């Protein structure tokens, strides 16, 4: 159109290039951030995986202990039933 | 002065029934049927507190049950002698173990229900499996209390012996 | 001369740009790749706490269920226990 088509296209290209060069400097820092998230998430992954037995042990401890205590207290009163079902009996 | 021990094998083998009998506490409950785990603590005198996992090995808590392999100081690989396919299913357990097992944790075989006698496996056929794998062997009855307290006592020795190598 | 210089400055930046379009395309893969990995590390930690929340409700519902049973039967005995002491006083 023709020299202005040029002068102008070059100017357009110049700004396409600066947009593109920025988006590159920006995706590079986007990745390093996304890296920090990745590593930190794989640390969590791992951390929990280790901590879990111990955590779960602790639930079982308590669960068993809860039922034990409840069960002993019943039993102890069957012993009471026994002893006085027989305090009466012979007598 | 703790030690971590875990049991391993199929349903019907007799692993509930072994743990039940090793630890003589009747007041304790059994979740092994309802949820699919149980966990007990028996103190024993060697000259040391045990802690023992048991599992129905189903999918539902597979992620956690696995966590026991990682921290387990001894594994007990258990088979039925009345059942032949349980006696063979053992190596697929063994690789399953060492892909998860912390390398330096110690293992042991167990041939159970010697008691019930439509017994397919011999004792020497049992050490035929045990030999290759580089791991100690015992057989027991859970019912009649044969070698039960040994199973655990021998295993814990090996582990205390292991600690002091380094 | 200037018309020519422009022509080839255009050509230079034309590729200088084409290069960024490449370096963007690749950097966007690399992040989606990094985010793939970080999705997986979150993916499993959920899976896990799902199981741990699942256990904790269940084990504990189950223990209380058993503790109800103990108490339930303990009270039933306690009833018979009184009934018997009420006969011990008669004698
Ligand atoms: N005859 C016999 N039966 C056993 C012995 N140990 C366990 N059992 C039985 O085998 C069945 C399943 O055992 P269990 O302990 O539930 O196996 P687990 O699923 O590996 O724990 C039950 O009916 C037990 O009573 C044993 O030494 N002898």
């Amino acid at each position: 159109s023709n020299y202005n088509q040029l002068k102008e296209d070059y100017n357009t290209l110049k700004r396409e290039l600066s947009d593109r060069d920025d988006e590159v400097k920006r995706l590079r820092e986007d990745i390093a951030k996304e890296n920090e998230l990745r590593t930190k998430a794989e640390e969590e992954a791992d951390k929990l995986n280790k901590e879990v037995e111990d955590l779960t042990a602790s639930l079982f401890d308590e669960a068993n202990n809860m039922v034990a205590d409840a069960r002993k207290e019943k039993y102890a009163i069957e012993i009471l039933n026994k002893r006085l079902t027989e305090q009466l009996r012979e007598k | 002065s703790i030690m971590k021990i875990l049991l391993i094998g199929d349903v019907g083998v007799g692993k509930s029934c072994l743990l039940v009998r090793f630890v003589e506490d009747k007041f304790n409950p059994s979740f092994i049927t309802t949820i699919g785990i149980d966990f007990k603590i028996k103190t024993v005198d060697i000259n040391v507190k045990l802690q023992l996992w048991d599992t129905a090995g189903q999918e539902r808590f597979r992620t956690i049950t696995t966590a026991y392999y990682r921290g387990a100081m001894g594994i007990i690989l258990v088979y039925d002698v009345t059942d032949e396919r349980t006696f063979t299913n053992i190596k697929q357990w063994f690789k399953t173990v060492n892909e998860h097992a912390n390398d330096e944790a110690q293992l042991l075989l167990v041939g159970n229900k010697s008691d019930m006698e439509t017994r397919v496996v011999t004792a020497d056929q049992g050490e035929a499996l045990a030999k290759e794998l580089g791991i100690p062997f015992i057989e027991s009855s859970a019912k009649n209390d044969d070698n039960v307290n040994e199973i655990f006592f021998t295993l814990a020795k090996l582990i205390q012996e292991k600690i002091d190598s380094n």
